[PDB]
């Protein structure tokens, strides 16, 4: 089939920019490419079609320009509303594939989490299981590391992760990890660790606690 | 003017079967190419169907066809999807999509065709989890100078939503409430959390408010910071 | 007998000849497209519902060589402007065939106030729209000639006025 290529997978731009989006085909298609918009939790639209004409009701600071492989998207003085995942579709074939996305985020400053960590409460203890949790706080680029360490051990397979989207105050994200363990397993150890690699701080910065002793 | 609206979303068990429903109204829906795309959850779009204006032309994608069967009517302007032998990887937001020559200004149509209208969507979900309440529990921190972060896991759950307020409302400021993560299990799990000064932390109350419609679970709540 | 000599053969290009078009950006444009099992490209535009519209294509420069009368066969689809919504007033079914003379090659410098009208050309057959939808073309075949030729070459152009026409041939010659 035919396989579209999305790039970059995301892209940063701040209001009033000139940001340009490619899509690449594996083999030929004219100049049969859609490109349409998505704002989270909201239907797509088509913003161009042709490889270059503009949807009706379209805004002309979008535009189109490419043919058989290469194509592109061009957004001139981007506006608030433009920050949204963008996707091409190729309807040269009966497959209509579609690009993975690209992601335009808000661009800012450099910024630190602040980290904190929780012991799993004593309520949960009680039902066997026990969920200790990680949360960094408001920090650009989405971009971290997290570690847990269990009497300074590494884990693994042993976590899951969650960012929420960007503030519409400030622009930063802010991330939780919980690790899940049993009862038992918990009771069994002391020293429960949480380490954080991100680009805002000059080293790795450490939240712990010790079961038992505040 | 041109409206879509889906229905018959909804959960079920893998093996099992859904028929999806698009009402259009605005347009002569008789002259419209119809379609369906779909969207996996934190994933891209990917079509699925599509049929022509007179009931005609049936198209499939390779990761569906023999399963699915697309259908429209007329003089009802509804289009249909009849979903078989569902699996996992067929849980998604289904749009539903229409094209129309009339306003494709090019002289000579392209092969495939492309979405100029699309609804707003319906979620399936298929999953052999039943409903299920949440566990509420606590994020306490202790007391250290600075600013202090608190707060609430949602865990165990199925389906989503869940909402979570604080102070029943009365908190709003640095509330960050995580998007929900599938567990292992098939069931849900979330954080709520707000950040404070630490100075609060003796005397201030806070509370998280959870209520998880599908089963009828609201609870209160309290976090107590740790104190030695 | 008296056989043709042929100065210029679009189709027979393959693709390979690029054409001034004027403004850039908007209007004329080079596309792909299959017909019969074969590959064919044609220049295009449709912009029916603006309706400020001047779009032009011009040819390559053609050595006239011997030829002092030339004959101008063009292939051509338009589609039926009751086809869109909205566009009684702005869509149009015809264009209209230039021509210019020189001695030189005037290369990107495109002067269409030195070209003259040779005429409007209008289709027999428009493509209404289950034509369209059904990917079936209705092709047009017009011929024009134009006057004793002087200078060593020629261009031949297009103007757009807001019509949606395909040009697949375009081919010119003349008489010996």
């Amino acid at each position: 089939d035919i396989q579209m290529t999305q790039s970059p997978s995301s892209l940063s731009a701040s209001v009033g920019d000139r940001v340009t989006i490619t899509c690449r085909a594996s083999q030929s298609i004219s100049t049969w490419l859609a490109w349409y918009q998505q704002k989270p939790g909201k239907a797509p639209k088509l913003l161009i079609y042709k490889a270059s004409n503009l949807h009706t009701g379209v805004p002309s600071r979008f535009s189109g320009s490419g043919s058989g492989t290469e194509f592109s998207l061009t957004i001139s003085g981007l506006q608030p509303d433009d920050f949204a995942t963008y996707y091409c579709q190729q309807y040269n074939s009966y497959s209509r594939t579609f690009g993975q996305g690209t992601k335009v985020e808000i661009k800012r400053t450099v910024a630190a989490p602040s980290v904190f960590i929780f012991p799993p409460s004593d309520e949960q203890l009680k039902s066997g299981t026990a969920s200790v949790v990680c949360l960094l706080n408001n920090f650009y680029p989405r971009e971290a590391k997290v570690q847990w360490k269990v009497d300074n051990a590494l884990q693994s397979g042993n976590s899951q992760e969650s960012v929420t989207e960007q503030d519409s105050k400030d622009s930063t994200y802010s991330l939780s990890s919980t690790l899940t363990l049993s009862k038992a397993d918990y009771e069994k150890h002391k020293v429960y660790a949480c380490e954080v690699t991100h680009q805002g701080l000059s080293s790795p910065v450490t939240k712990s606690f010790n079961r038992g002793e505040c | 003017e041109v409206q879509l609206l889906e229905s018959g979303g909804g959960l079920v068990q893998p093996g099992g079967s859904l028929r999806l429903s698009c009402a259009a109204s605005g347009f002569t829906f008789s002259h419209y190419m119809m379609a369906w795309v779909r969207q996996a959850p934190g994933k891209g779009l990917e079509w699925v169907s599509r049929i022509g204006p007179s009931g005609g032309p049936t198209h499939y994608a390779d990761s569906v066809k023999g399963r699915f069967t697309i259908s429209r009517d007329n003089s009802k302007n509804t289009l249909y999807l009849q979903m078989n032998s569902l699996r996992a990887e067929d849980t998604a937001v289904y749009y539903c999509a229409g094209y129309d020559s009339g306003y494709d200004y090019v002289a000579v149509a392209g092969p495939a065709e492309y979405f100029q209208h699309w609804g707003q969507g319906t979620l399936v979900t298929v999953s052999s989890a039943s409903t299920k309440g949440p566990s509420v529990f606590p994020l306490a921190p202790s007391s250290k100078g600075g600013t202090a972060a608190l707060g609430c896991l949602v865990k165990d759950y199925f389906p989503e939503p869940v909402t979570v307020s604080w102070n029943s409302g009365a908190l709003t400021s640095g509330v960050h409430t995580f998007p929900a993560v599938l567990q292992s299990s098939g069931l849900y799990s979330l954080s709520s959390v707000v950040t404070v000064p630490s100075s609060s932390l003796g005397t201030q109350t806070y509370i998280c408010n959870v209520n998880h419609k599908p089963s009828n679970t609201k609870v209160d709540k309290r976090v107590e910071p740790k104190s030695c | 007998q008296g056989k043709e000599v042929v100065l210029l053969d679009f189709a027979a290009a393959g693709g390979e000849l690029g054409w001034l078009t004027h403004p850039y950006g908007k209007g004329w444009d080079l596309m792909q497209n299959i017909m019969n099992d074969m590959p064919i490209y044609m220049y295009s535009v449709c912009n029916v519902m603006s309706g400020d519209q001047d779009n032009w294509l011009r040819t390559n420069w053609v050595y006239r060589g011997e030829a002092e009368r030339i004959f101008i066969e063009l292939k051509f689809t338009v589609r039926d402007c009751n086809s869109f919504p909205g566009g009684a007033s702005s869509c149009k079914e015809t264009f209209n065939l230039y021509y210019a003379e020189s001695d030189l090659d005037y290369g990107t410098n495109f002067q269409k106030r030195l070209f003259t009208k040779i005429d409007t050309i209008a289709p027999d057959e428009i493509t209404v729209s289950s034509d369209f939808e059904a990917r079936h073309v209705k092709l047009n075949v017009e011929e024009r000639s134009v006057g004793p030729l002087t200078r060593k070459g020629f261009y031949l152009a297009f103007q757009d006025i807001g019509a949606c026409v395909a040009l697949l041939s375009v081919r010119v010659y003349y008489k010996k």
